[PDB]
């Protein structure tokens, strides 16, 4: 082959040089920008929390100052629903759950699959109007058809009425599962009661659409079975005894204050 | 055993690479003219996927997984480049083998032989393996099943196109356009497994 | 003993009386150029030439050494040519009894003659054109040989004659022809017959095989499929019983034997029967005053596979042993496609006709519908007894895929093998032409 | 920093391992030894080369190779070779020019064949006859408006072994030519002046090769007579660039050095007793003259034959004396000429119109057996189509139709 | 007007070559015979739709409310105007008339639009308009709910005729079922109008599931007719006194119609037998395995037969000659695959309660592959000189 | 020269004539925003990879050419994704699920093999830009119909008011599934070869 490119020495030299190049570049790009990427992710989470709480904000400065002004992170024990002392502002529930110090759920109570472990302490965001509490935001998540889906729920301190819901991290196929992020679909969750008179979970994702005024039903996602099902299972779990059940009971009895 | 049989059936039918997830469509549409050419191409794809998925499983779990080598260093940013390098080496060897021993297939594929590297189905399979965190045996079974499903899809399309020797397609649609429409109809047919969970 | 279960005996009206009688005197005979596959003639006569019996009329360019000779002594009166000056027929007006004479041997010597001597005598007499080759149904090349020669001593075509009646009248000639064929072959000779007795040769390489069932149980293609599967590497020859009698007569008396016994039958023939005629006779003069009034079609051969004998073609054929006559069905009826169908035939049970067993039909030449695409309701499988995929093969022929058709078994077939498939097609396709086109392509391209 | 060095090192090591595996695999799947291709069954004059590359290049290096001008594949199928061993199966492209029966016998295209293993060829005896190329121009005078006759004298009177109707491969170097260099008598300059086309010129970047047929029959030893048609842009498309080699050869003059290849080609007559019918137009006069002279003078054939030539006007016709003498001295030869549209200066009396119609109306309309004789043919493509259609309608078979299809 | 003449009269042609005598059958007779075989199913479907609607209306409303509801629907007040009654004591005539006012507009729309497309394509390609579209249109009209909007019907028939058949060259040239292709287009484009609990009885404001959906929830004990309070029985499902698509309900009527075209030799008893074998095998396997949380595991074969569109599909849609396998051996496999897929989608797929059209469209993709396997075996036999 | 950059739009389209970008065309064409972003990304990556491969085309051994090309392409894609995540987080969020699909987009490697290995740097860059434009033409045309008919929106702006919001339009659910993309591309090819009939395939 021309210009002795077939020589073993030439081949090895070419490949090693072209690896050193593009390796330096990829590594430098990946490691230099990590902090900026994490900052952007955190700012996006704050923006999503504000949006679900119902506060208009634009720009990093406005978002951060409003979040500091209006939202008060807090920790809960799940098992007892009691508020737990701690920072509550730098707590990483994902890391906590991955740590071996936390619980592991057997199939019987693992309603929402592929979540093997649950943290013993969760974080909730209390909306403030004045000095007392107007709402509470609950982070919930569950496995979908493709990956893990995370969302916020914004109950109104009575323990039943939803008042808002957003998905701040999901990777479902656009058009079918990605519609979980549709504003029109998100609008259906306003006013749903989330509990029946016996205080059992009662939120339903109805296949084929829910009758008007159902007061517990939310339309499923067209052509999106198993992801409507994941959305059902996540709530079935997180409203149960293993999730925010006891905490929502203590909120319902007026203990939120 | 039922675990692996369930995984294999899932990969072949419920998550068919071609007619579900619609991956690896370029060569699937281009090289569907003859059943036996499609059969050979599918065998090659099966071999490449079966070898690629386990090797990439090992590489990721041993050097690229967080804290795999030493604590605090994460090399996951090299996932794509490492995976594609492995696949490229495999296709490079496949080229020599086909040239030596299967000259008819080598000539039939033509331009698309080196393009098996960038067949979206293989890279998608490796990525799905990494996301789902399969073990080594599960990786082997998953790669084999995905390859078998892709081969089944392409062979079925080739059979349809051969049956269409009796058709009267308009000149404008002859070839690529009618093949596109046929593939769409096949997708409609394959929507039967939407909602079944293995 | 081989039994064919899939087939069809067409219940057309007017079946012949199996008794031989003298026919109308014939004054003109002809040789039809288009009848022979792949023939490109070279004329050796011109209008106004006097000829003798067995004198050469023309020769084939594409098959050197093969001679086509005159059946009678007389004068050439027409050399008909059609589109692109394609030879249609050479017409001779009978007169005199001059003839060319060849060598004659005794009966006991025929089985041990030299193959080259046999071949030269046949070629010179012009009786070499009785043979045909599967594949391609062409006259064999004079320098070739074959391991299998198939004799057809049965006939299952509708309205066909009874070979037993004809053969029993010429037993010595039939046996002598069988002996000559046994000497001429390099393998076996297959005498295909029905269950009844025939004169038989004492040579050990001549064998009798019995076939039972409906049409096409009596076709050389069927016999070959079951006894000697043919292909590009295995080539068989076929010849009918009357030609075997002619061969025996030639080698016994040194003279060309041109007499025939054909069946004149059909729905419009007053007295169907077998009649003695001569090779290439004029069908117009043969059926003179034998037919009912009206517009009719005269066919050389069976209705399944014959030649419309009009104008320069009538003029009986070389390989045909019967003449069929039936009305021309140009009628146009209202809602005819929707009638119950008491008097309508079909291999489908969608008419009332099939409920009356033993009913014969005065069939006409109507095409009971228009040309349409193929919707395979499974009619072909009912009438094809060979081990093939008929619907797939027919779609291959329609699409023009010669290689695929060859793989599927086109080389084993003749136009007469697809006659029933053409007959029962709801789309009114004609598969003889498609098969011939495919075979021409295969022969030319390689 | 500790996580950049790790990444660089790990990626480079992985790539190096993969490349080493590839090299090891190549060491076994790709042979490196010599091939030793045999150009014929004889145990001599064999060629030993390294593996890889197309077959044609090995023969080119050896110096003896089959005819080809385009040098490519999949178009014009102008290269052929016979192979008995090796060479693999027939590439699909080749089948577009190779019949299945030929493929069974082992015909192949040199361009498409790849040198992977030892193989033996069965090249004919003809291509070994390639000859030295030097030759001297004697004259390049004009004979028709757009045609000139070029005469070449071979050194030492060498008798090039060419058959009637063959052609030679001619070569030219890079050059720049202007039409003003061309010289023509006063007779033909009217057409030139009509367009004032002397402005045309062309450039040849690198040497080019073309093929031409000799106008002399074998008995004319030591001389190569040639007929060349000038490739000029279409009258309706003056902007079209002109032809290179036609202009270059027209540039030559008497006494100039010239280069030709060995004798090659096809379109030879056959050895039957059938009548012959030579029909040609324009540039096709050379093969017809070669055939006619060979048959009448060398072979002294008694078979009947005739020649039919079509021309635009009386000014376009030549060799009239040769053909008239042939007809007068031979009773078996008759020649006729048809003018498409004679001009006033012609004062023409006789057959007019297209040659195919003239021939059909005068000879083939009454012929006893049109299909029996043989039709040798050479002319412009549309005349070729017309005469082929006429003959086919008359019922002549392809085997009796022989022609050279270079389209003047 | 030459359109009527070429449909009423016979061509009056003769034979030019080959066989000088031809069989009496032709494509026109085949298609018209298939067209007539669904008439009992169509008539019973109209009658049943009317009966279901009237029963539901009188279960929901009464008196002045019923009068107001009637006055607000053109179907209802046209039925009353033409002499019928919408009272609970309505007769078979009133029920059939009410069903007709639903079926006939759908059929007319489908026929006109599909005919427009067929005529356009045939004119452009200079062919003769042929039958088969009759079968396509009538089947498509019969396999939809009684409440399907007319514009949706038009879109569905357009898709089925054009995309699935005409671009391939027309009748006999395609590989997919056109009617089921149109139905699938509707099913995936506008699910709310061809699925659920508000579609299968043409009663205003009425909601009710049908047998296949109720067996998913409970067992055979969950099959109850809410309009009348009775329990659906096997005989009710067999005769056709149940809601659903217009022409699918009566298994008895479908069997009567299909016996004729099977006897005549137009439909493939091999395909029908394959479908039956596959269904029986898979349903009995599920019964043997059993399940604690899925009630569909204990549904027997004789119940699978009479529910949903299984009988309609098996008899009239799985037997399309063009879309099926062309070999006798391939027909058995084709039918078995269709039956297996139908039962499988019914049982282990919770998204869909029925799977007949999806199963047929799935098997249409693999029929040529079965043909290929069989023909390759035949070719090997040939190369062996048949031993 | 614009004649060089505009040819692949209709004369040599990477999808309508070549079969090189089908998967992403089926995937990312439910919104014009994602279609536009993917078009830009593919154009940029193909141009740069063609340039870099052509720079060193004379030193690449035939036995590792695929490895070299894929290394360059993957490095470019990874760096681009990192930069988008760092500075254009909003856009990166849309393209995150399809980042990997860019590496195996057959257009990039097909043009590197077919053109860059034979041509010079600037011509290769122009060829990459032209093929990106041709790819974007099909992507945008399909996305127009899909988005408009499946949601009544163009670039997220309401155009056909939906019934769920008091409108009159009922969205088509099949426009959110791949078969709609298959059919749309088929009919696009039909129109493109009805005009410019030189591209019609032979036989039949
Ligand atoms: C074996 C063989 C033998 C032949 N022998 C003879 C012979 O003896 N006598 C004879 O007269 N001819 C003969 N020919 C035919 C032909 O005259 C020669 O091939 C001649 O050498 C070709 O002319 P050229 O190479 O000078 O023109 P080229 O430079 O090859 O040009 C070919 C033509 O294309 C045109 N052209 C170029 N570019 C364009 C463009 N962009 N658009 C449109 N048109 C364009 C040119 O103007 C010219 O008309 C023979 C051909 C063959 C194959
Ligand atoms: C031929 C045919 C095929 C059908 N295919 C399907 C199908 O694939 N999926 C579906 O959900 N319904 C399909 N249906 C509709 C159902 O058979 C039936 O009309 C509907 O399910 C009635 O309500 P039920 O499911 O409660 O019984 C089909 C109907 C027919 C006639
Ligand atoms: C027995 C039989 C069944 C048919 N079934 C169908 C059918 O289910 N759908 C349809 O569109 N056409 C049907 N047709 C008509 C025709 O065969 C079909 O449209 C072809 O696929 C057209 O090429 C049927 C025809 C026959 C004879
Ligand atoms: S295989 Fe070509 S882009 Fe997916
Ligand atoms: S055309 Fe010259 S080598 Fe093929
Ligand atoms: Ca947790």
């Amino acid at each position: 082959m021309a210009s002795n490119n077939d020589s073993i020495k030439k081949t090895l030299f070419v490949v090693i040089a072209l690896s050193l190049v593009c390796s330096i570049i990829v590594s430098a790009a990946a490691v230099g920008l990590r902090d900026k990427q994490k900052e952007n992710a955190a700012l996006d989470k704050q923006s999503k929390i504000l949006q679900v709480a119902g506060i208009e904000a634009k720009g990093s400065k406005q978002i951060v100052e409003l979040f500091n002004k209006s939202i008060e992170p807090r920790l809960v024990d799940f098992n007892t629903g009691d508020f737990v002392e701690g920072d509550a502002a730098n707590y990483d529930q994902r890391k906590a759950a991955k740590e071996a110090s936390e619980s592991i759920k057997l199939t019987a109570e693992q309603d929402k699959a592929k979540i093997q472990r649950r943290a013993n302490v969760g974080v909730v965001y209390l909306v403030k109007d004045g000095d007392k509490t107007s709402k509470v935001i609950l982070p919930v998540h569950g496995n979908g058809l493709w990956s893990m889906m995370y969302a916020f729920v914004a109950v109104e301190t009575d323990g039943n009425t939803v008042s808002g819901l957003t998905y701040y991290e999901q990777g479902e196929t656009p058009g079918l599962g990605g519609e979980v992020e549709n504003p029109a679909w998100r609008a259906q969750w306003v006013g749903k009661k989330l509990f029946d008179e016996n205080h059992k979970p009662a939120i339903k994702i109805v296949k084929g659409g829910a009758p008007q005024g159902s007061e517990h039903g939310v339309d499923g996602l067209s052509g999106a079975y198993l992801t409507s099902n994941g959305v059902q299972n996540t709530f079935d779990f997180w409203l149960g005894d293993m999730g925010f059940g006891p905490f929502l009971t203590k909120v319902r009895d007026g203990g939120l204050n | 055993m039922e675990h692996y049989i369930s995984l294999l059936v899932k990969s072949i039918f419920i998550e068919n690479m071609a007619l579900s997830f619609f991956l690896g469509m370029c060569t699937f549409l281009a090289v569907s003219k003859k059943v036996k050419t499609s059969f050979g191409l599918g065998i090659a794809v099966i071999v490449v996927l079966t070898i690629s998925v386990p090797v990439n499983n090992l590489v990721y779990n041993l050097v690229l997984k967080p804290d795999a080598l030493v604590e605090g260093v994460d090399l996951s940013f090299l996932n794509f480049i490492t995976f594609i390098g492995v696949i490229a080496a495999l296709v490079q060897i496949l080229e020599m083998i086909l040239d030596r021993f299967f000259p008819p297939l080598y000539n039939a594929l033509g331009i698309f032989l080196p393009l098996i590297t960038v067949n979206c189905a293989i890279f998608g399979g490796v990525s799905f393996m990494v996301q789902r965190d399969y073990s080594f045996a599960e990786s082997v079974v998953y790669g084999f099943g995905s390859g078998v499903g892709w081969m089944l899809a392409i062979v079925a399309l080739a059979g349809i196109r051969e049956k269409m020797k009796y058709s009267d397609v308009p000149p404008g649609l002859r070839g690529l356009g009618i093949t596109f429409i046929t593939a769409g109809l096949m997708a409609l047919g394959f929507m039967s497994f939407s909602g079944v969970q293995l | 003993m081989i039994t064919i279960k899939k087939g069809l005996d067409l219940p057309i009206a007017g079946t012949p009386s199996q008794v031989i009688s003298d026919g109308k005197a014939i004054k003109k005979v002809a040789l039809l150029g288009e009848e022979y596959v792949g023939m490109r003639p070279t004329m050796h006569v011109r209008v106004g030439d006097e000829v003798k019996k067995a004198q050469i009329l023309f020769e084939d360019k594409k098959n050197p050494g093969v001679k086509f000779t005159s059946p009678v002594s007389g004068k050439v009166v027409e050399i008909n040519r059609g589109a692109k000056r394609v030879l249609q027929s050479v017409v001779i007006e009978v007169a005199g009894d001059d003839q060319v004479t060849f060598d004659k041997f005794e009966a006991n010597q025929l089985a041990s003659l030299n193959r080259d001597a046999i071949k030269t005598q046949l070629v010179e007499s012009g009786l070499w054109t009785a043979f045909r080759t599967r594949p391609f149904s062409k006259v064999p090349a004079i320098d070739s040989t074959s391991e299998a020669i198939f004799v057809t001593a049965m006939d299952t075509n509708p309205l066909a004659a009874e070979p037993t009646v004809v053969i029993n009248e010429q037993s010595e000639a039939f046996v002598a022809g069988l002996d000559v064929l046994s000497a001429l072959t390099t393998g076996k000779v297959y005498v295909c017959k029905k269950g009844t007795s025939l004169p038989r040769s004492q040579q050990p390489n001549v064998e009798e095989h019995v076939f039972d069932g409906p049409h096409p149980a009596g076709l050389a293609g069927t016999h070959m499929h079951f006894l000697y599967p043919v292909s590009a590497d295995h080539v068989a020859w076929s010849i009918n019983y009357q030609d075997v009698i002619a061969v025996g007569q030639l080698f016994l008396t040194g003279e060309l034997y041109t007499q025939r016994v054909v069946s004149l039958a059909g729905p419009v023939v007053n007295k169907p029967r077998l009649v003695r005629t001569v090779m290439g006779a004029s069908l117009e003069q043969l059926v003179d005053s034998e037919i009912m009034p009206g517009e009719v079609r005269i066919i050389s051969g069976s209705v399944l596979s014959g030649t419309k004998a009009t104008g320069p073609h009538a003029y009986l054929g070389r390989y045909h042993l019967q003449v069929s006559v039936l009305r021309e069905g140009r009628d146009k009826e209202l809602f005819g496609w929707a009638m119950p169908g008491k008097n309508k035939f079909s291999v489908t049970r969608s008419f009332l006709g099939h409920l009356f067993k033993g009913q014969v039909y005065n069939m006409t030449t109507t095409t009971n519908g228009s040309d349409r695409s193929m919707v395979p309701i499974g009619n072909y499988e009912k009438v094809m007894p060979l081990d093939m995929e008929p619907t797939l093969l027919l779609r291959d022929l329609c699409a023009g895929d010669s290689d695929s058709a060859v793989r599927l078994g086109a080389l084993e077939l003749d136009e007469e093998d697809l006659a029933l498939c053409t007959f029962v097609c709801p789309g009114k396709y004609e598969y003889g032409q498609l098969l011939r086109e495919c075979l021409d392509k295969i022969e030319k391209e390689g | 920093m500790s996580t950049i060095i790790f990444g660089v090192v790990m990626f480079t090591l992985i790539i190096l391992a993969l490349v080493l595996v590839i090299l090891f695999a190549k060491s076994k799947l790709v042979p490196t030894g010599d091939i030793t291709i045999s150009i014929n069954g004889d145990p001599e004059k064999a060629i030993v080369t390294q593996p890889g590359g197309k077959l044609l290049t090995a023969l080119a290096g050896a110096g003896v190779f089959v005819s080809s001008a385009c040098g490519g594949g999949g178009s014009c199928g102008q290269c052929r070779v016979k192979i008995k061993s090796g060479g693999g199966d027939i590439l699909p492209t080749e089948l577009d020019h190779i019949s299945k029966g030929e493929a069974r016998e082992g015909e192949r295209l040199a361009c498409q064949v790849a040198v992977k293993a030892d193989m033996d060829l069965e090249l004919p005896e003809e291509i070994f006859g390639v000859k030295k190329w030097e030759c001297t121009v004697i004259s390049n005078d004009n004979k028709a408006t757009f045609i000139k006759e070029l005469k070449l004298a071979i050194p030492d009177g060498e008798s090039v072994p060419f058959r009637a109707g063959g052609y030679i491969q001619i070569e030219a170097p890079a050059h720049h030519v202007k039409y003003a260099d061309f010289d023509v008598p006063e007779k033909y300059r009217g057409d030139w002046d009509k367009f004032n086309l002397f402005r045309y010129e062309s450039k040849v970047d690198e040497p080019i090769i073309r093929a031409y047929s000799m106008a002399n029959y074998p008995e004319e030893f030591g001389i190569i007579m040639l007929n060349v048609r000038i490739a000029t842009p279409p009258p309706n498309n003056p902007n079209v660039p002109p032809g290179q080699m036609s202009s270059y050869i027209w540039s030559l003059k008497a006494g100039d050095k010239c280069t030709i290849s060995g004798p090659f080609g096809e379109f030879f007559a056959k050895d039957t007793d059938a009548e012959m019918v030579f029909i040609g137009g324009g540039a096709g006069m050379a093969p017809m003259r070669s055939h006619i002279f060979d048959q009448l003078k060398r072979l002294k054939s008694k078979r009947k034959m005739s020649y039919w030539y079509g021309a635009r006007s009386k000014r376009e016709m030549f060799y009239v004396e040769d053909f008239d003498g042939l007809a007068a001295e031979n009773d078996n030869f008759v020649w006729h000429c048809a003018l498409s549209d004679p001009q006033p200066e012609d004062n023409w009396t006789g057959y007019t119109g297209f040659i195919h119609n003239v021939l059909y109306e005068n000879y083939l309309k009454d012929h006893e057996a049109p299909e029996d004789c043989e039709y040798y043919m050479c002319g412009p493509p549309m005349m070729n189509a017309a005469v082929i259609n006429m003959l086919k309608n008359l019922g002549v078979e392809e085997e009796n139709i022989l022609l050279d299809d270079f389209g003047g | 007007y030459e359109a009527a003449a070429t449909l009423f009269y016979t061509p009056g042609l003769v034979t030019k070559r080959s066989s000088h005598v031809r069989d009496s059958v032709d494509l026109k007779r085949i298609m018209i015979m298939v067209w007539l075989a669904v008439f009992p199913a169509m008539f019973w479907g109209m009658y049943n739709a009317g009966g279901q609607a009237i029963a539901a209306l009188n279960h929901l409303y009464s008196g002045d409310q019923l009068a107001a509801i009637v006055a607000g629907n053109w179907h209802y007040w046209l039925t009353e105007m033409l002499g019928g009654t919408m009272s609970s004591d309505a007769g078979w005539g009133s029920k059939m008339l009410l069903g007709a006012t639903y079926f006939l507009p759908i059929y007319a729309t489908v026929f006109i639009v599909g005919g427009f497309w067929e005529v356009l394509f045939c004119m452009v390609r200079k062919h003769e308009v042929n039958e088969g579209f009759f079968v396509t249109s009538i089947l498509f009209a019969l396999i939809v709910p009684p409440t399907l909007p007319l514009w949706q019907a038009a879109l569905g028939i357009t898709f089925g005729v054009v995309v699935a058949k005409e671009v391939f060259g027309g009748t006999g040239r395609n590989f997919l079922n056109p009617a089921l292709a149109g139905r699938a287009f509707l099913f995936f484009a506008y699910p709310a109008q061809i699925s659920g609990d508000l579609v299968w009885t043409a009663a205003d404001g009425y909601s009710g599931a049908t047998a296949l959906s109720q067996w998913a929830q409970g067992g055979a004990g969950a099959l109850i007719n809410n309009a009348t309070g009775q329990t659906i029985t096997w005989m009710d499902a067999f005769i056709g006194n149940i809601p659903g698509s217009i022409g699918e309900v009566s298994t008895l009527a479908l069997m009567i119609g299909a016996a004729f075209i099977v006897y005549m030799g137009i439909a493939s008893w091999r395909i029908i037998g394959g479908v039956m074998i596959g269904m029986i095998l898979l349903s009995t396997l599920f019964n043997v395995i059993g399940s604690d949380t899925n009630a569909m595991f204990n549904m027997p074969w004789h119940w699978h037969l009479v529910l949903g569109g299984f009988a309609f599909g098996m008899f009239f849609m799985a037997t399309d000659p063009v879309s099926a396998s062309f070999t006798n051996s391939g027909k058995w496999a084709y039918g078995i695959l269709i039956g297996v897929m139908c039962v499988l989608i019914r049982v282990v797929n919770p998204a869909y309660p029925e799977g007949m059209m999806l199963a047929i469209l799935f098997a249409n993709l693999f029929a040529p592959l079965f043909d290929h396997v069989v023909v390759e075996r035949n070719i090997k036999r040939r190369l062996a000189r048949y031993g | 020269l614009k004649k060089s950059v505009l040819a692949p739009v209709l004369d040599n389209n990477p999808i309508a004539l070549q079969v090189l970008g089908v998967c992403s065309a089926l995937a990312v064409t439910t919104k014009l925003e994602t279609a536009f972003v993917m078009t830009l990304a593919v154009m940029f990556v193909t141009a740069l990879s063609n340039f870099f491969v052509s720079l060193i085309r004379n030193h690449i051994p035939n036995s590792v050419r695929i490895i070299v090309q894929m290394a360059i392409i993957a490095s470019l894609v990874i760096v681009v994704d990192q930069i988008l995540k760092a500075y254009l987080y909003d856009i990166s969020k849309q393209l995150s699920v399809f980042v990997g699909l860019i590496i195996t987009n057959c257009i990039v490697m097909g043009r590197a093999e077919a053109f860059a290995m034979k041509s010079e740097p600037i011509p290769s860059f122009i060829d990459g830009i032209g093929n990106g434009l041709g790819y974007g033409f099909v992507l945008m045309t399909v996305g127009f119909f899909r988005e408009l008919l499946g949601s009544g929106k163009l670039f997220g702006l309401e155009v056909l008011p939906l019934i769920s919001n008091g409108g009159w339009y009922q969205p088509n659910g099949l426009m959110l599934l791949a078969p709609s993309a298959f059919f749309l591309i088929g009919f696009m090819i039909w129109a493109i070869r009805t005009f410019k009939p030189e591209q019609v395939e032979a036989k039949e």
